[PDB]
């Protein structure tokens, strides 16, 4: 649960995370884990 | 020094947003000039005796 720095309608990196860092353009899946 | 350099470029990809590596104080081109006008005085010396 959050509460600050995160409002509604964003998006989450939640796969995937080894070849991203902020600050660089990166396309869009839907997420395979629930 | 050149090593120095080449682990800090090959690391900079990895740095968070915002930080730059910066080289302040560097006696490196005090040393490299140093040579460099004694390997220029050698040829000048060789050319000029010549």
């Amino acid at each position: 649960l959050v509460t600050e720095g995160l409002n509604a309608g964003d998006k989450i990196i939640t796969e995937g995370l080894q070849f991203v860092q902020p600050g660089v353009e990166v396309k869009t899946v839907p997420a395979k884990n629930v | 020094a050149k090593a120095i350099r080449q682990t800090i470029a090959n690391l900079e990809p990895f740095m968070p947003q915002g930080m730059k590596v910066v080289y302040p104080y560097d006696t490196t081109p005090v040393v490299s000039a140093s040579i460099h006008e004694v390997v220029k005085t050698l040829g000048e010396a060789i050319l000029l005796v010549f």
